[PDB]
């Protein structure tokens, strides 16, 4: 097509239409890296997240107002 | 399984945004696309949980604010109500992602584009997920930065760097509002926590309560459109269709509706506020619908018909049904999403690529496809019974004369026009693209084809979802005692069973029959008996109809007389007070003083023996006066330096 | 200025009012059959003035000329969308070529 | 070094002029209405309600002590 | 020992050199090895010094203790005596981490004398350091005012074309409104023998004698933090002023107002402050309105930030002065998020754009964002953090600054909130220029942002998230030491 001056202009998204020679090279180096982070975000959101309406049974809120009363 | 469905689409953002050079263009789009199916998947799997095993998630990462008693922790709770806004916002997105992948295939800048894109899905997911209002505030503003970068993604076009301004402007104001409102939530409760907070709306003050949601509702105008702050919905189609099948569909437009959906607690006992949502929403419907009509513009049509069905929801909160705004907002998150890509499509097929509705003309054999989900798209939006639009519109129409109210009254007939002028203007679209003779050259049509798999994928995944999906999820909403108490409805306010009982059989059936009647009518007109609609004959028809295709002249009352008179001030203090008064009180009048002084002081110093003898014996004078004459002399003095 | 009849200056003035008086016509009238009868009817307009040689009642009717024009002009006019206030303006415009002056900062 | 920056005569002038406004201003009486205006009704305007509601706004958990909701319905019958 | 080090080291820095570099004067030619490569190797030394005067303050950072109530590290040195506390270690902070930043951003575009120019900056530097850390008024004035004998220099030397202008509004309008804050130090010498901060603090004063002490000492800070009417010499001085000026001035020394109510206002005048409080936020309340509106109708690029910096030191204010805990500390952690984004917003506007195409004309630029994408990211990023984006530490300070104020008056105190508006609209319509539409046709293409200017926009830029998403480094710190100066009575 036509010409952009894509030979200074090194932004980190490229721009205008930049695809690099070793783009399959770099694509799994992602896909590796993407899908253990994921992995972790679903150890680490396991391991911490918790049901609010279970932490405390009906018994033990029934007698904190009896306290406050 | 909360934090995987919740950051997701945040890592997909960051690895085309910076990673994107080193991973070409198509295998950027994919990963991103990747990171957002994977949210998907998370959020039905929470949906099953939450709504049916009631179960509910939270996970607290680290506290933000520890400034006495006020305490805001960066927590993401997943509850009914947050997961009921997740399946619109995250099953749409990754649609729009899906769709955008074949739309922007010939778009130089597609690296930047879906890292902006996602980013605004992970904007939306913690407004939606937070579980302390300074949270939702977090995501409340990034949706405008997301917006801002999509809607003027062409920097280089004027029309579309200027229409991001005022996109990010005006929710600014409504985003100044709302951090007011938090104020006075930390002022009278002491914290901006939901379960704080919404434990203790039946002990504060009604006016205390009225200020914090006025700030809520002018807060909301701005994002959901409603009146006075609508200028920006329509500016907004300067960004890439799938910008517009995202905004409109299930994102930052109704944003404004979820605020005031969660403050239910705290709504509930201003009976004042609920007033003004019920009011807005009836003149929104009213005034979107009329000027819906007479544009010539396939996406502003469209675009004014979010505003006139975000309208509708919000007269739905007016009635403290909240279960039925909710149901009408998942709904309406796909029969809208779908008319912006078919009509995405209509603009791509074309090669001429026009956009007003003025050029088409006998496309339906061309691109059948495209028109048949436009088609059933219409349907759904115009309330036909039968489809996911009849199981959430008319309900919301229903309870309008269901409260037996002064201004549920009104406010019905307000729906009631909208109703019909849904089924309307509809017509007119379709019957301008699809049903009438060519305009566009003879050229064209040789070459009007449809479009690759990518982009016909998505249309037919919320086609079917516009047909079936209303009938699946009514019972879960709008369900008789359904436990929905994340929204609560005071007993008081409990006006379901007079609208599904005492409505005459006439009004259950009024929107279809002015809709079906109303649009067959002007199909007629439309083909047989078009002179009637040269409107530059008649003057009055002239000038009404260039009133509202002109959008209620507020464009224009809002440009001429606001903003142009709000930056006149700005230039009255640049002249009369930074660089007027407080330049002649300031350097530029000292040094005229000090030049007219020093002026006269340095005639004094000449060596001459008479002039400095007067002086001497003059002075001989202050110890003849009584003392209490210096003021004087001290006036006197001043006036021989003049 | 003054306007001068039959000479090329007046030529082009009308070929200028001829322009925008059926595009004006075209923005109002969307199908075509309906549209080809404005333009005969305003073609059957500039006939009647066609043979005037008075520059007195030449100013006069190009007075009431725009006014109709100005009075009839349809508040959203249909542009091609890679013309200027269409679509497509200034769209992903190729970016302006010229060769790097490096500097020392 | 270079020049990179394509200097426009014209602009110079608005930014000399944009700069020495203070100098061409004179205090006629219209200056003397925005002046006034600005610094004189706007602080005053301000200047009332800062004291005629200050240690007069108590709502730091102002509780409810009145109904909200009508009780008996009397139609228009 | 902080103190004595302090002092002595600088000391011993710039007679090290004066001595390197005027040894060289004689009769002879300057053919010397130092001043080879623009005093690569007299600069070098200015940075060192610059650097290790933030390891002083660490040092005595460990020893410091968060819960104990008063001043620590109470030291005599010149018969003078400094203590460090809760507020003034974090501005202390502040200031020496502004010092190396300030040199490094004039590394290559002085015409001369470096060697000048490094030892103006370090002895700005100190001096406003030393400024946090005094416990007399008598002392605090003496380093409020020393100041302006290497800052009238530097902005003289090494100033614009309109230097001249500038140079006598920075020495004239801080000395002849700080010399009204001598008058009401002095009556406090005369009244009470001494001038020390604990001393003070326990009198109380008459009701009239607390008015003219307040009066003559808010005459002197409404001015050092530019306050509406008496705003009208920092935009002038940041227009002309070096990048190194620039810098320091908008990034510490108009927080010294701010930590002067501290001091010299909310402990000792405390009654008095209740009266004044809401005539402070009439002030305030229309700095902000107006500087944001003036703002709008600018066209220099660098006076539009000046502007700028002025809105959000009038949030400050009205945060300080608001009576309780959550407006305070949200005045300072502004005041510490200001300290970082303001100076960043100068090197972009003044120090690469100017550095490069040697102009101030907003009407040259646009379109930016299409040969230089990295200056557009930062440019970017800056602003939504210049605005209040709730991702940046401005919005943390601007928050509880706002919120503190509605807990004091609710009513004008709902003003403040128009900050959150007006600081998107003259900030963004810079930001929307400068990276809108096509390149402009007045500017060739050039370099684009190189390593030196990347990496103080990445060590300006961090600090500022860093205290927006966890702002707990600084609240906890100040917890105790902001809870002394809230005066009320609760029966
Ligand atoms: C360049 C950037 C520099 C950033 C510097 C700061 C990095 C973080 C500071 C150190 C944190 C070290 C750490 O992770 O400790 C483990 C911590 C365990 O703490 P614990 O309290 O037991 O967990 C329960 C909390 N509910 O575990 C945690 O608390 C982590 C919880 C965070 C969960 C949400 C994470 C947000 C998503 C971030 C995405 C970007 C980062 C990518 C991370 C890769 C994995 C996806
Ligand atoms: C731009 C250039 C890049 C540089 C900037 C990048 C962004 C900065 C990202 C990191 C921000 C720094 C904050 C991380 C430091 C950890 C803060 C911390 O101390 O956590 C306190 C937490 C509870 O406090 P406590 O019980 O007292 O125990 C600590 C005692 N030492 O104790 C803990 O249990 C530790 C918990 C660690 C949690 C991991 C950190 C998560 C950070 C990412 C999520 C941020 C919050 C979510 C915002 C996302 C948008 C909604
Ligand atoms: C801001 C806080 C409120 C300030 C109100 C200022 C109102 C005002 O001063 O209006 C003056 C301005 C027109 O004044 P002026 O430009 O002098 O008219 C000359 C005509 N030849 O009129 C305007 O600019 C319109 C301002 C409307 C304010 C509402
Ligand atoms: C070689 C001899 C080294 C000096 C040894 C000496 O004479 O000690 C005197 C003094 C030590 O201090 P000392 O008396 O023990 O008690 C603390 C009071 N400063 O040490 C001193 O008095 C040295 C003081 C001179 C160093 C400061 C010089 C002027 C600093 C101007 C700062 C401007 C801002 C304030
Ligand atoms: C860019 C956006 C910037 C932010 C937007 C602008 C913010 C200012 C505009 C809104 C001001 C906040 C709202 C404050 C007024 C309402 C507060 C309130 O509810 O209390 C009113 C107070 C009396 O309290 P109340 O409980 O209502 O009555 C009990 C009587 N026993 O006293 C009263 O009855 C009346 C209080 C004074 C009314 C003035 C309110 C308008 C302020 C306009 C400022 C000047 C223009
Ligand atoms: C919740 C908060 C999440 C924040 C993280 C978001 C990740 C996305 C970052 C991608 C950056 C990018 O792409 O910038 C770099 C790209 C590069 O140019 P290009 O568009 O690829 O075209 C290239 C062709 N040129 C050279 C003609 C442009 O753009 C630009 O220079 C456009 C200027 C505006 C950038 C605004 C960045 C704002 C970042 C976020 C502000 C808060
Ligand atoms: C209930 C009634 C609903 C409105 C139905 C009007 C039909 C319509 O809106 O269309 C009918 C006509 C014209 O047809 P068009 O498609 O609008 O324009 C066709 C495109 N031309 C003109 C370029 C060919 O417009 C109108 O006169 C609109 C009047 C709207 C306001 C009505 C009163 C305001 C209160
Ligand atoms: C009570 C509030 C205190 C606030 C601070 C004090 C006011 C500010 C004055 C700054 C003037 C300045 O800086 O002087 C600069 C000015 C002029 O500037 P120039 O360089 O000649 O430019 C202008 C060039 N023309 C004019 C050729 C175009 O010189 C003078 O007029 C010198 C005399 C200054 C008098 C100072 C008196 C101070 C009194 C203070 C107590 C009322
Ligand atoms: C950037 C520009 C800076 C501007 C600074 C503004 C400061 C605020 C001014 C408040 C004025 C005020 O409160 O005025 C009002 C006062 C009080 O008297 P009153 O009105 O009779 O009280 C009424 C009492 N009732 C209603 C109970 C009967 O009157 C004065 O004696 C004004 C003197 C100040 C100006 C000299
Ligand atoms: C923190 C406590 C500090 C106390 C000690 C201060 C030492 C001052 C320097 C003395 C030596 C000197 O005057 O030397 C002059 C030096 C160095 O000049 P150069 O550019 O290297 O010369 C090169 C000449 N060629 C090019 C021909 C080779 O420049 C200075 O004047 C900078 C520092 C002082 C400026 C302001 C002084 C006013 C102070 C007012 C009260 C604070
Ligand atoms: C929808 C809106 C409705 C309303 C829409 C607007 C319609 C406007 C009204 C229509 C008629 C109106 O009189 C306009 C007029 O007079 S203009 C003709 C002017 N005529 C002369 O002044 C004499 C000179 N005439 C020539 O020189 C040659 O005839 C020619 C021009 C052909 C040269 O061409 P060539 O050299 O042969």
């Amino acid at each position: 097509h036509h010409i952009h001056t894509p030979s200074y202009i090194k932004p980190p998204t490229g721009g205008w239409n930049f695809t690099p020679a070793n783009w399959k090279q770099n694509t799994v180096l992602v896909l590796v890296g993407f899908t253990a982070c994921c992995v972790g975000l679903y150890k680490l959101g396991e391991a911490g997240s918790y049901n609010p309406k279970l932490k405390y049974k009906e018994e033990e809120l029934s007698r904190w107002n009896q306290s406050a009363k | 399984m909360i934090l995987l469905c919740i950051f997701t689409p945040f890592l997909g953002s960051l690895i085309s945004g910076f990673f994107g050079r080193y991973i070409g263009v198509n295998s950027s789009k994919w990963i991103v696309c990747l990171s957002i199916f994977v949210s998907v998947v998370s959020t039905y799997i929470l949906f099953i949980d939450v709504i049916f095993n009631e179960i509910e998630y939270t996970y607290n990462i680290m506290n933000w604010l520890n400034v006495e008693y006020l305490v805001v922790d960066w927590s993401f709770t997943i509850d009914k109500l947050s997961v009921s806004m997740l399946v619109p916002v995250v099953t749409v997105s990754f649609l729009v992602h899906l769709y955008s992948v074949s739309y922007m295939s010939h778009d130089p800048h597609q690296q930047r584009f879906f890292s902006y894109l996602s980013m605004f899905t992970f904007a939306m997911i913690v407004l939606v997920t937070g579980d302390n209002y300074l949270i939702l505030f977090v995501g409340w503003e990034f949706i405008g930065v997301a917006s801002y970068l999509l809607i003027s993604f062409w920097f280089t076009r004027f029309n579309a760097v200027k229409s991001g301004l005022s996109a990010l402007l005006i929710n600014r104001f409504g985003d100044a509002l709302l951090v007011l409102g938090l104020s006075y939530l930390v002022l009278v409760t002491g914290s901006v926590n939901y379960n704080t907070v919404f434990a203790l709306g039946s002990y504060l003050d009604v006016n205390m309560i009225t200020v914090i949601l006025i700030c809520f509702l002018v807060a909301s105008m701005a994002k959901s459109a409603q009146l006075g702050l609508h200028s920006w919905l329509l500016l907004a189609m300067e960004g890439p269709t799938p910008v517009s099948s995202l905004l409109h569909a299930a994102c930052l437009v109704i944003a404004g509706v979820f605020l005031l959906m969660r403050s239910s607690p705290l709504l509930e006992y201003t009976p004042i506020v609920l007033l003004l949502i019920l009011w807005l929403g009836g003149l929104s419907t009213l005034i979107s619908g009329l000027i819906a009509m007479v544009s010539n513009d396939i996406k502003k049509i469209i675009a004014l018909s979010t505003m006139s069905q975000v309208g509708i929801m919000m007269i739905a909160i007016g009635v403290s049904c909240y279960n039925l705004a909710l149901f009408h907002l998942i709904c309406h998150s796909f029969f809208k999403a779908l008319l912006f890509m078919s009509a995405g499509s209509v603009i791509h097929s074309i090669i001429s690529e026009y956009q007003d509705i003025r050029m088409y003309g006998g496309f339906r054999q061309f691109i059948p496809l495209a028109y048949t989900c436009i088609f059933i798209a219409s349907l759904s939006l115009m309330a036909i019974p039968g489809l996911t639009g009849f199981y959430s519109k008319d309900i919301i129409i229903e309870s309008m004369y269901g409260e037996y109210t002064f201004s549920g009254f009104i406010i019905y007939w307000f729906a009631l026009i909208s109703a019909t002028c849904t089924s309307l203007y509809s017509i007119r679209l379709i019957y301008y693209t699809f049903l009438n003779n060519p305009n566009s050259p003879k050229y064209i049509y040789i070459n009007l084809k449809e479009n690759d798999i990518v982009l016909i994928t998505p249309m037919i995944i919320l086609t079917i979802l516009s047909i079936f999906g209303g009938y699946l999820l009514r019972d879960i909403y709008l369900g008789m005692g359904s436990p929905f108490n994340e929204l609560f409805i005071h007993p008081n306010n409990l006006s379901l069973i007079e609208t599904e009982f005492s409505l005459p059989s006439i009004l259950k059936v009024l929107p279809l029959i002015t809709g079906l009647g109303g649009g067959l009518i002007l199909l007629l007109i439309y083909e047989f008996n078009y002179s009637l609609f040269l409107v530059y004959n008649n003057k009055n028809l002239s000038k009404l109809y260039s009133f509202f295709n002109q959008k209620i002249m507020f464009d224009q009352l809002l440009n001429n007389l606001i903003l142009r008179s709000g930056l006149n001030i700005g230039w009255l203090l640049n002249v009369h007070i930074d660089r007027g008064i407080l330049q002649l009180f300031g350097p530029l009048g000292l040094w005229k003083l000090s030049t007219f002084i020093s002026s006269k002081l340095n005639k004094l110093v000449f060596l001459n023996i008479g002039f400095i003898l007067e002086i001497i014996v003059l002075s001989w004078l202050l110890i003849v006066f009584k003392v209490s004459l210096l003021k004087y002399i001290l006036l006197l003095i001043i006036f021989i330096i003049l | 200025k003054a306007v001068v009849p039959f000479s090329e200056a007046n030529k082009k003035y009308v070929s200028s009012l001829y322009r925008k008086s059926l595009r004006t016509a075209h923005d109002w009238i969307n199908k075509t059959e309906f549209y080809r009868v404005k333009a005969s009817e305003i073609r059957s307009r500039f006939d009647a003035n066609k043979h005037i040689n008075d520059p007195n009642e030449l100013k006069v009717i190009f007075k009431e000329t725009e006014a109709l024009l100005e009075d009839y002009a349809h508040p959203d006019p249909i542009i091609p969308p890679c013309r200027p206030g269409g679509s497509k303006f200034e769209r992903n415009i190729p970016p302006r070529v010229e060769a790097r002056i490096p500097i020392d900062v | 070094g270079p020049h990179l920056l394509r200097e426009d005569a014209s602009f110079q002038r608005y930014g000399q002029l944009r700069d020495n406004l203070a100098t061409y201003w004179k205090f006629n009486r219209k200056a003397a209405r925005n002046v006034f205006i600005f610094l004189v009704a706007v602080p005053a305007g301000l200047g009332y309600l800062a004291y005629n509601y200050e240690g007069k706004t108590p709502f730091v958990g102002k509780r409810r002590t009145e109904p909200i909701f009508e009780q008996d319905y009397v139609p228009r019958k | 020992m902080l103190v004595q080090n302090l002092i002595i080291f600088n000391i011993i820095g710039i007679v090290l050199l004066v001595l390197l570099n005027n040894n060289n004067n004689g009769i002879l030619n300057k053919k010397s090895l130092l001043t080879i490569k623009n005093e690569l190797k007299l600069k070098q030394i200015g940075l060192i010094i610059s650097i290790i005067n933030i390891l002083i303050i660490i040092e005595n950072w460990i020893g410091f203790n968060s819960n104990y109530y008063g001043f620590q590290n109470i030291e005599r040195f010149l018969n003078i005596y400094w203590g460090i506390d809760g507020i003034s270690l974090l501005l202390v902070l502040l200031t020496l981490i502004l010092g190396p930043i300030a040199i490094l951003s004039n590394w290559k575009n002085l015409k001369g004398y470096y060697t000048y120019y490094v030892i103006s900056i370090n002895m700005l530097v100190i001096l406003m350091a030393l400024n946090f850390i005094c416990l007399d008024l008598v002392s605090f004035y003496i380093l409020f005012e020393s100041t302006l004998a290497p800052l009238f220099l530097l902005i003289g030397i090494y100033g614009a074309n309109n230097k001249n202008k500038a140079a006598y509004y920075v020495l004239i309008y801080t000395l002849a409104s700080s010399l009204f804050m001598l008058l009401s130090i002095v009556i406090y010498y005369i009244i009470i023998n001494s001038t020390d901060y604990i001393y003070i603090n326990n009198i109380i004063l008459s009701i009239n004698l607390q008015s003219l002490l307040f009066i003559g000492i808010i005459i002197g800070i409404a001015v050092k933090t530019p306050l509406m009417p008496v705003h009208t010499w920092l935009p002038t001085v940041h227009s002309e002023s070096p990048l190194g000026g620039s810098i320091l001035l908008a990034g510490v020394i108009l927080k010294l107002a701010i930590y002067g109510v501290i001091r010299l206002l909310l402990p000792n005048l405390s009654e008095i402050s209740m009266m004044f409080t809401p005539i402070i936020y009439i002030i305030s309340i229309l700095t902000l309105i107006y500087s944001s509106l003036i703002t709008l109708k600018q066209t220099d690029l660098k006076v539009i930030i000046a502007y700028s910096s002025i809105s959000h030191l009038a949030v400050c204010m009205i945060g300080i002065f608001a009576n309780n805990l959550i407006g305070i500390n949200g005045s300072l952690i502004l005041c510490l998020a200001h300290g970082f984004v303001s100076p960043a917003l100068f090197i972009l506007v003044g120090g690469i754009l100017y550095d490069r195409y040697h102009n101030r004309l907003i009407n040259y630029y646009q379109g930016l964002s299409t040969f230089m994408p990295i200056f557009s990211i930062y440019l970017v990023v800056f602003s939504f953090c210049n605005t209040g984006t709730p991702l940046s530490g401005n919005f943390v300070g601007e928050f509880l600054s706002i919120t503190g104020a509605v807990i004091r008056h609710p009513i004008i105190g709902s003003l403040t909130a128009a900050s959150v508006l007006l600081s998107a609209c003259y900030q963004m319509k810079l930001t929307n220029r400068l990276t809108g539409s096509v390149f402009s046709q007045y500017l060739h293409i050039t370099n684009d942002v190189t390593n030196r200017e990347i990496f103080l926009l990445n060590w300006l830029l961090i600090p500022t998230i860093i205290i927006g998403i966890y702002p707990s480094f600084v609240t906890n710190i100040l917890n105790l030491a902001s809870s002394t100066l809230i005066y009320s009575v609760l029966i």
